[PDB]
């Protein structure tokens, strides 16, 4: 290129190994020892921590979960950062052959009864509604806690969340989910090309893809197990004031991911040798489109025909046509 | 985008605009669908049966006066063919007699409701800085498809409380303006004012301490909603001016029925405390008129109310502290040297000394 | 710019600075460079003065003397980094060993850049690094 | 005062006068704290410490006066620096042992090694005498050692008699007994008082391994939770000073090993194999070298040192915290949610110790033993600018920044400035000013700051999206060059191509919305000058900014070419605005990717650049060359050479007045050197211009 | 200006000189019976170099008279004090001082 010439010049230019008077080398050792040595496995402790807390008066873990629910129930118009929350949501998400396989199933079901006895369903279902449309790391940790409890398609938790949303009748939660899907990601048009040119001269694209593979996994797990009442509640939303039809919104996100896939394809339609960046980016978009198709299976799956009709009049079909024009030429 | 009526004191409140954004959540974007029938008025609203609209915050109707314009007029003026509208799903010009709540016709979230006048058949459409005026027109544009969102219950409650309070206090201000220039007679409400005023002190009542955290936060949210709507309709300015026009004689009007003047000033300063005590927005909008309070502060009879309002403004906004200056602070220290030893004066000085976290060193 | 070099530059400036605002006067440039041991032609001195109200100050003085040092650093380091290899002392590096000494760490790119080397390097084959200087340093 | 326990209204008024005295001297007013040392008048406070018969409100009041007059300023100054860990590399620092001499035992964190910087304090004296600049001085003084022994005594007595569970104690309730007393003991512990024979006594009063295991109310154990989090912070300070003590003896042997390798491969006798040795010898910088050495240590003889020391940095106070915070959660169901939120921070923190060390390594930094006094002086100036974040003031800010500007450590250690985060501090003070010469020095410091290293300019680039939101300050002024926030957003891009690419089109939409607000001035050219820095950056105009800027301007650039030709006789702002616009439109569509390839988009853009300023620009070229006159013609050269063979060139031939003014001048003396770089690119009437060039080569004889 | 009572004498003849630093213990109070300063209070003996013109005028005029142990009373005129301005926070505008100075040593 151009600046790579000056870089190759500077590689020879940086001739001193370790003249480095005495302590610049100490400092660079300090940074390298930070990066490649401290980040190790510590994480035996999570289940030990929670079995150390879930011990009987109201239990300590119920004190903690009730603290986060009373923080989420206030009025701030913008959530905090809460490194306390960002630590304990990650702890409560790290802490969740045939007869051995039902034994594994039964201990997972116990490790989620460890939380959702103490209202850990409701603090997730509150901290999503409290952060209005914001896609911060807060909502990321709340979604990972909501997935780490529903992970087997648990049904006490689904019924617990549905009874909660029908009592404290939230338009904020479904408003907040549509507002989360409103951004979430695209794939790209041109930030990849700019990212590639910068990499070529000086020496992301899906910045937060994994938030979307948490969000649509969370929406999958509320309906997995054929909750026809919850599958219908994501559509019609009866008691609340202004219903938010979440299923046409996830159709719209599938359409946006489709068109960004198709207009990544037209970029690669002529060059015909896909790079490493193109593969690492392309599979990273393929997972998100695969995920939202798995959710649209899980809304329809038990034949709740109202949901099939409300999705069949959506703009599903343009997205399916575009996936076929990707598929034929790409295969 | 939404309908509106323009803001306070511009007209005497008769035009029609649009605006989008944050005027939807306010008070003055509210319209009440009255019908022709008294009996079974709460039937379902059907495609093509007549309706009126009513501005819920000033009390006027949407009477298309085909002589002139699209105005807002009263009960005594407005008549049926001038204001009976219809709602369709198409822009075309192709029932009436039922009992029961009838056929559930129109949705809120899924409805493209075109407003069609009956008498002249005109259509509510928009012209071409966003104060985009809506106009009645025989043909219309393509995007006259007004969707409907109902209000909540408690916003309708606060909305009707607004026009009740305004229609009472303009009577009270005009009564003081009549009886203040010349020596009387002229009827002036006192017991209606005292009852309404203790009611509005009860209406902005703070939540308790002894309450569950969920209901306490819900009560505090409804309180902030109420304070915000009375800010954006201009009650603080109105009550402020009434406190001006009362704070002249020291106890002209009938001095058996002008004997409640003392507790009416007590209640007006306590209510002025009540329309501020939570919101930073409202005491921030209030912060222009602070020398007014500090000037009336040394009036020896209402200084409790002035001082509580002053403290509840100075705590909850750091924008108020930058307007306050040396003469005001010297006046408060002189209040301390007139009226013995309060601890409230020292709470005012403590909160005037430090903001939320930022101290102010010259002060 | 090192510990000692920036220390020396600040010491020389602050010793020739009196009032305490960070600005020496205009005619002190040749004085401070000959206190640092540099006596160039007057045209370069006038360019450095006009690159700086009439108060020569700290920032771009640091930057310009950094540039004057990095010129000699360029010469000495492009000498010594090739004095590492080429153990008979001529500057003639063979093309196969140019492939070897070019695919270094840091940059470590593919056959694009070493193809850029071998397409035009002068190869007879022994390659003198002056061709690499005039190619790669623009 | 002791009689006043029953006159309740006088009690409450004097409690609120104590609240006003403690609230006036809030956050470092020493000019007021000397006047309160006149009123409340030191040994009076030492008598209101001691009385076991004062009312509890008056006891908490006089302890908050003792804190907020004499101790609070330096206590907050050291709580600001407790997360910085910077340390010299002297032999006193190398004598730090990590572990008390080959046991399995912890340090018992009353260890006075503590070789970090930790800013020193000054107590000035409150005497009402001479004008000596001691009223605005550091702080009032107080007898430190008297009160240190007094707080030790009061703690020993209060614990040895409150474990008896009396119905007496001093403020009626136990809260007024302990809350102010543990509060003053906490803000006395932070300040680095309590030498080693008092730390051991205090911990024997808390650990025994007591005070910690009683039955306590809520705010007593909230204060105790803060104290105990400080004990964990001293554990972290000991640990990091120990790990730098290890690094000073590891890195010398590592340097010796790699230069031993450099010798053994310098004389490569046999051979490839030594060519990758020269490859690892000659990586990018020392960062890749140290990452390579630690990676080869990660997958010799030196590897035993790290593999042993990491197990010495496994790490029993941790266990007592992780037990007792659980016990307080279990037994005594907790209202006041700040205590629960403070509880589980420590319960989490005692388990995530590796994570605390992860958080605390990118703040520690080493300094050689020469720069120690200058780091103290820089860091005291930085404590002043940290303290001025929460408020006449502008002179303290200016003198702080101007003294920071003149330190050897601000350039010898450019990574220390990001580690202190002081760019974010000076930015936040500048922002807190906005809704003067204060901002004009803050922007000057930030633009100074971006040019001290190239990687520093990245750290300032993570604020440009906000830094353009304030951009409308830069207007008609002399302190608009190099003082606007727009100039900081410009000087955070200038050199880099990575930072040139990384900015986005909504930032450019902010700039072009503020340029399309200027449908009239002087304010237009500064937004244009920022766009000039956006699109170009090294000589080769980067096109993924150039295309977007050209699109947003071809919405509304806003005849006109004759309107620059209008206003010569009017003033300079319009002429400079049109020259900056023609420069900005001149800095796009290069000719490598236009002539070497039909690029499509490059051709299109170049045609849009044709379509405006339609080559009648030559009047605005020539009419300059006789009469402003240096630079507008240069902007037209950069439009005409880039956008738009020698017959068109020979139409344009002049510079005879500039060649004649060799002895006249004096801006002509700076236009003569201006066109000695400008007309060199149009090398690529002939006798007349050759004669004029030879006459200029007589002016260049 | 300064009007001196002898509270306790010293010797009367070892009175200070220019270039000397006197070590006093002043406990100065207002005209109205109220105390404002005391160098008996923080137990630091106040020192000051006569001739360098540090302190207020009447305090330096009175330290010229006292001897090596004399305790006296330096009742200062309000224009010799802080003055019509006063010290902003301690001494009010146009106030009178009644000191109490026990001179101890010289340097």
């Amino acid at each position: 290129s151009k600046q790579r010439k000056r870089a190759v010049v500077a590689c020879f230019r940086m001739a001193p190994l370790y003249n480095l008077p005495r302590h610049r080398a100490v400092n660079l050792f300090l940074q390298g020892y930070e990066k490649s040595w401290i980040e190790t496995e510590e994480h035996y402790f999570e289940d030990k921590l929670i079995e150390d807390l879930a011990k009987p008066r109201v239990d300590p873990l119920h004190q903690l979960i009730l603290l986060f629910s009373r923080t989420a129930l206030t009025e701030k118009c913008k959530l905090e950062e809460d490194f306390l929350y960002m630590a304990y949501a990650d702890i409560m998400a790290k802490s969740c052959s045939f007869e051995e396989k039902e034994m594994e199933k039964q201990k997972l079901l116990y490790q989620q009864a460890r939380l959702h006895d103490r209202g850990a369903a409701e603090m997730v279902l509150q901290t999503i509604s409290a952060s209005k449309g914001e896609t911060g790391p807060m909502v990321a940790a709340t979604l990972k806690l909501g997935i780490a409890i529903l992970n087997g398609g648990n049904s006490t938790v689904q019924q617990k969340m549905l009874e909660y949303l029908k009592e404290k009748k939230d338009v904020g939660f479904f408003q907040s989910l549509a507002g989360l899907m409103q951004s979430c990601s695209v794939l790209d048009l041109n930030a990849f090309e700019r990212q590639n040119k910068a990499e070529g001269l000086g020496m992301k694209v899906l910045q937060d893809d994994e938030f979307t593979c948490d969000l649509f996994r969370f929406l999958q797990l509320l309906c997995e197990g054929h909750n026809s009442d919850f599958q219908n509640y994501l559509r019609t939303q009866t008691g609340n004031n202004t219903t938010v039809n979440i299923i046409i919104s996830t159709v719209d996100y599938l359409l946006r991911v489709q068109e960004s896939i198709s207009d990544f394809y037209w970029y690669y339609s002529g060059k015909d040798v896909i790079d490493e960046q193109g593969q690492r980016n392309f599979s990273k978009a393929i997972q998100v489109a695969k995920q939202v198709f798995n959710t649209l299976t899980e809304y329809i799956q038990g034949p709740c025909t109202g949901n099939q009709q409300s999705l069949a009049h959506s703009r599903l079909w343009d997205a399916v046509v575009g996936f076929l024009h990707v598929f034929a030429h790409m295969q | 985008e939404c309908l509106t009526v323009p803001s306070g004191e511009h007209e005497q409140r008769r035009t029609v605009h649009y605006e989008g954004g944050a005027v939807s959540v306010h008070a003055r974007s509210l319209w009440r669908l009255e019908t022709l029938r008294v009996a079974w008025s709460g039937s379902h609203i059907r495609w093509g049966q007549p309706f009126r609209l009513r501005h819920v915050t000033t009390g006027k109707y949407l009477s298309l006066m085909e002589d002139k314009s699209l105005l807002l007029m009263d009960k005594e003026k407005a008549d049926v063919k001038s204001t009976a509208f219809t709602f369709r799903s198409s822009k075309e010009k192709l029932r009436k007699e039922v009992d029961g709540m009838g056929t559930s016709e129109i949705k809120y979230g899924d409805s493209v409701c075109f407003i069609q006048h009956i008498g002249t058949g005109l259509w509510l459409t928009y012209q071409s800085s966003i104060q985009r005026k809506a106009i009645m027109h025989h043909e219309g544009h393509m995007d006259d498809g007004l969707n409907l969102s109902r209000s909540q219950h408690e916003e309708s409650r606060t909305a009707r409380v607004i026009r009740s309070t305004v229609f009472l206090f303009n009577r009270f201000i005009r009564g003081l303006d009549a009886l203040s220039k010349k020596a009387k007679t002229v009827d002036l409400p006192i017991e209606s004012v005292s009852l309404s005023l203790q009611d509005l002190i009860g209406y902005f009542h703070p939540p308790d301490e002894h309450l569950e955290h969920e209901d306490k936060q819900n009560r505090l949210r409804a309180l902030k909603n109420r304070q915000n709507l009375f800010q954006e309709e201009g009650m603080i300015n109105l009550v402020l001016e009434c406190i001006d026009r009362l704070h002249v004689y020291s106890s002209v009007a009938g001095r058996e029925a002008g004997e409640s003047w003392k507790s009416i000033l007590n209640s007006l300063y306590e209510l002025l405390a009540a329309l501020i005590r939570g919101n930073r927005k409202n005491c921030a909008q209030f912060s222009g008129s602070l020398d007014w309070l500090i000037s009336r502060l040394e009036r020896l009879e209402a200084s409790s109310g002035i001082l509580e309002v002053l403290h509840c403004v100075l705590v909850e906004s750091p924008e108020a502290l930058n307007i306050i200056k040396e003469g005001h602070i010297k006046s408060i220290i002189s209040l301390l040297d007139k009226h013995g030893r309060n601890h409230k004066v020292l709470d005012v000085l403590c909160s005037l000394c430090v903001c939320h976290g930022v101290a102010v060193r010259s002060n | 710019l090192t510990e000692e070099q920036i220390a020396e530059f600040k010491e020389a400036f602050s010793l020739f600075d009196k009032d305490g605002d960070g600005t020496i006067t205009t005619k002190e440039l040749g004085t401070v460079m000959r206190s640092l041991g540099q006596n160039p032609t007057e045209a370069e001195l006038q360019d450095m003065i006009n690159e700086v109200n009439g108060t020569i100050d700290f920032p771009e003085f640091l930057t310009m003397m950094a540039r004057k040092m990095k010129d000699t650093d360029s010469e000495e380091e492009i000498r010594e980094a090739f004095r590492v290899f080429d153990k008979d002392g001529n500057g003639y590096i063979s093309a196969a060993e140019l492939r070897h000494v070019m695919t270094n760490l840091g940059e470590k790119l593919t056959d694009e850049e070493v193809d850029e080397m071998i397409r035009e390097a002068d190869i007879d084959g022994q390659v003198n690094y002056e061709e690499f200087v005039q190619m790669m340093t623009a | 005062i002791l009689e006043l326990t029953e006159q309740e209204e006088l009690l409450k008024f004097h409690y609120h006068t104590l609240r006003l005295y403690s609230a006036v001297c809030a956050l470092g007013n020493h000019r007021v704290a000397h006047a309160l040392c006149s009123h409340v008048d030191e040994p009076q406070l030492l008598y209101a410490i001691e009385n076991k018969y004062m009312p509890g409100l008056l006891r908490a009041g006089y302890y908050d006066l003792l804190i907020d007059i004499h101790l609070s300023s330096y206590a907050t100054a050291r709580l600001m620096m407790n997360n910085e860990f910077i340390v010299p590399m002297t032999e006193e620092t190398k004598s730090i042992t990590l572990f008390p001499d080959e046991n399995k035992k912890h340090g018992l964190p009353g260890i006075g090694l503590s070789t970090s910087l930790r800013p020193r304090m000054q107590f000035s004296s409150p005497s009402f005498v001479s004008i000596n600049n001691e009223c605005y001085q550091y702080s009032p003084e107080f007898p430190l050692d008297i009160l240190k022994a007094k707080t030790i005594q009061m703690l020993t007595e209060a614990v040895q008699e409150g474990s008896l569970h009396a119905r007496d104690p001093v403020g009626g309730t136990t809260e007024f007994l302990f809350v102010p007393l543990i509060k003053l003991f906490y803000t006395l512990l932070i300040m680095g008082i309590f030498h080693n024979e008092d730390l051991k006594h205090i911990l024997q009063l808390i650990e025994p391994s007591g005070l910690l295991q009683m039955k306590l109310p809520e705010p007593v154990k909230l204060q105790m939770c803060l104290l105990l989090q400080y004990l964990c912070d001293c554990q972290v300070r000991h640990r990091i000073e120990a790990i730098v003590a290890f690094s000073d003896d590891f890195v010398a042997k590592l340097q010796d090993n790699q230069r031993f390798r450099y010798n053994e491969v310098m004389q490569a006798l046999n051979m490839e194999c030594p060519c990758p040795e020269e490859i690892r010898d000659q990586l990018l910088d020392f960062h890749e070298d140290l990452m390579t050495h630690c990676g080869i240590e990660l997958d010799l003889t030196i590897r035993g040192r790290l593999l042993s020391l990491v197990e010495k940095v496994t790490y029993t106070l941790q266990q007592l915290i992780s037990e007792t915070m659980v016990r307080w959660a279990q037994e005594s169901v907790i209202e006041d949610p700040e205590l629960v939120r403070a509880m589980f921070v420590l319960l989490h923190r005692q388990y995530d110790g590796i994570g605390g060390l992860v958080r605390a390594l990118p703040k520690t930094y080493t300094i050689n033993g020469v720069s120690v006094e200058d780091t103290i002086n820089l860091l005291a100036s930085l404590g002043q600018i940290r303290s001025l974040l929460s408020v006449e003031e502008e002179k303290l800010m200016i003198r702080g920044l101007g003294d920071i500007m003149n330190n050897k450590v601000f350039y010898q250690h450019p990574n220390l400035m990001r580690a202190l985060g002081m760019h974010e501090t000076v930015m936040e003070v500048m922002v807190n000013v906005l809704g003067p010469k204060m901002v004009a020095n803050c922007c000057r410091f930030l633009c100074y700051f971006c040019r001290i290293s190239r990687q520093n300019q990245k750290a300032m680039f993570d604020h440009l999206s906000y830094l353009l939101e304030n951009s409308s300050v830069g207007l008609a002024s002399p302190a608009m060059r190099g003082s606007t926030p727009l100039d900081v957003a410009a000087a955070s891009v200038m050199d880099n191509n990575e930072l040139a690419l990384a900015l986005r089109e909504p930032d450019l939409e902010k700039v072009v919305r503020y340029l399309a607000g200027c449908g009239l001035p002087v304010e237009g050219e500064r937004y244009l000058d920022f766009l000039r820095f956006a699109v170009f950056c090294n000589g080769e105009s980067v096109e993924e900014n150039a295309n977007v800027v050209v699109r947003l301007l071809i919405r509304r650039p806003e005849g006109l070419l004759a309107a620059m030709e209008e206003a010569i006789k009017i003033g300079n702002a319009i002429m400079t605005f049109y020259a900056a616009l023609i420069d900005l439109l001149g800095r796009c569509a290069p000719e490598m990717h236009l002539i070497h390839a039909a690029k499509g988009e490059a051709i299109r853009i170049r045609s849009i650049l044709r379509s405006l300023i339609p080559l009648g620009d030559l009047v605005g070229v020539i009419s300059i060359a006789f009469q402003f006159c240096p630079d507008h013609k240069a902007a037209m050269v950069l439009f005409l050479d880039r956008v738009y063979v020698q017959d068109f060139l020979l139409h344009l031939l002049g510079f005879l007045p500039d060649l004649r003014a060799a002895a006249s001048l004096t801006d002509m003396a700076l236009a003569l050197n201006r066109y000695l770089c400008t007309a060199v690119l149009p090398l690529l009437a002939g006798t007349e211009h050759h004669a004029s060039l030879i006459d200029s080569l007589l002016h260049t004889v | 200006g300064v009007e001196i009572e002898t509270i306790s004498p010293g010797d009367g003849r070892t009175f200070p000189k220019k270039g000397q630093t006197c070590v006093v213990h002043y406990t100065g109070m207002l005209q109205n019976g109220k105390k404002f300063d005391s160098s008996r209070d923080r137990n630091k003996p106040f020192k000051f170099r006569i001739g360098k013109q540090e302190v207020i005028k009447g305090f330096e005029e009175g330290a010229a008279q006292m001897s090596l142990g004399q305790r006296a009373k330096l009742t200062c005129t309000p224009d010799v004090a802080y003055g019509a301005t006063g010290h902003p926070g301690v001494i009010p505008p146009n106030a009178t001082l009644i000191f109490d100075v026990e001179l101890l040593n010289l340097e």
